[PDB]
């Protein structure tokens, strides 16, 4: 699922600007 | 309204307020958040008993990472703007080591926390916040301010359950085109990535990313590293969850439009195309501005050169 794929990406936390 | 708002804005912007408090007038309580040049602290104005959010920035560290301009510019915008969905800056001052920004404390915490907890917001819950961002961007864009950092992490929820935008670290007063590579990967418009000279329409794309994330629980483009996210954004290939209404999908197809000649908010009708869209039909635009609509959620923080300032 897309939800599981989102978790698989370690990008579920607070994101910093580039 | 916008003309009077521009007139009010310009006076303050052309003659900014400096040194309106001192560090000894506040009792530092707890760290609320952390950034590149310092922290944000829960603070108490000792001679009134009122609480505030104190942003502390290390001058040496600001100079170190070459962010002087963006730092001076944030305080300058914060002290000159006035809108219900933008945090009020109460005081600003500096000492030997630091720059201080004292704002109204927003106890409700970041939309981010609530969104990761609940999983996703219903479409009525997502729309209530969307509407606030539409009016906020219309206010900022009319002042020639490009926001460039929309994300749930920069949107705080107040006691009335309304949004408060706190971070103006990448905002820029520009009438036409600008080039800086800045923002957050998931929210970067294709034109920023593809290194074009971009405009205000990037904020309308970021609105599509936000509306999508609020309604699904995840952004429209994610991957392990920024570079892979950039590829998905430039392709414009977007998959929508089956629970998204037909109206939501259509607004998003128009907001997350790679061709800014077709992007909603960038057409001749401007913001009115977003405001008049089907998904926003039940939205009482004036009531939202007036904070007369009842919030669907009423609330929250984790544990942890400069002459013109
Ligand atoms: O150079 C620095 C130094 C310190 C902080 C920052 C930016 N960040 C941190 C980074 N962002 C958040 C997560 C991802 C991206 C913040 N700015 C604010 C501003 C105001 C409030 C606040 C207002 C009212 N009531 C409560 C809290 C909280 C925060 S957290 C940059």
């Amino acid at each position: 699922t897309t939800y599981a794929d989102f978790i698989a990406s370690g990008r579920t936390g607070r994101r910093n600007a580039i | 309204f916008l003309a009077k708002a521009k007139e009010d804005f310009l006076k303050k912007w052309e003659n900014p307020a400096q040194n309106t408090a001192h560090l000894d007038q506040f009792e530092r309580i707890k760290t609320l958040g952390t950034g590149s040049f310092g922290r944000v602290m829960l603070v108490k104005h000792m001679e009134t008993g009122n609480h505030y959010a104190m942003k502390i920035l290390d001058k040496q560290k600001v100079v170190k990472l070459k962010q002087i301009e963006h730092t001076l510019n944030e305080k300058r915008i914060l002290q000159a703007v006035n809108f219900p969905f933008l945090v009020k800056l109460e005081f600003s001052f500096k000492d030997n080591s630091n720059l201080y920004m004292v704002m109204e404390y927003v106890p409700g915490g970041e939309m981010f926390s609530h969104l990761r907890r609940i999983g996703r917001f219903s479409e009525p819950h997502a729309r209530f916040y969307a509407a606030q961002i539409v009016l906020t961007f219309e206010y900022l864009h009319s002042l020639d301010l490009i926001y460039r950092d929309l994300k749930p992490e920069n949107l705080l929820i107040d006691q009335q359950g309304y949004i408060q935008v706190t971070d103006f670290g990448f905002a820029k007063r520009v009438k036409g085109r600008t080039w800086t590579l800045c923002g957050t990967p998931e929210y970067l418009a294709p034109e920023i990535i593809l290194s074009k000279g971009y405009n205000k329409a990037v904020d309308w794309w970021a609105l599509g990313v936000l509306i999508y994330e609020m309604a699904a629980g995840y952004p429209p483009f994610f991957a392990d590293q920024p570079i892979q996210i950039y590829e998905k954004i430039v392709s414009g290939k977007v998959r929508f969850p089956s629970h998204f209404s037909s109206d939501l999908k259509d607004l998003l197809r128009n907001l997350l439009q790679v061709d800014l000649t077709k992007r909603f908010g960038n057409l001749k009708n401007g913001v009115n195309d977003i405001k008049n869209h089907k998904w926003f039909a039940t939205t009482d635009w004036i009531a939202i501005y007036q904070r007369k609509v009842e919030a669907p959620f009423i609330p929250n923080f984790d544990d942890y050169e400069f002459s013109e300032f």
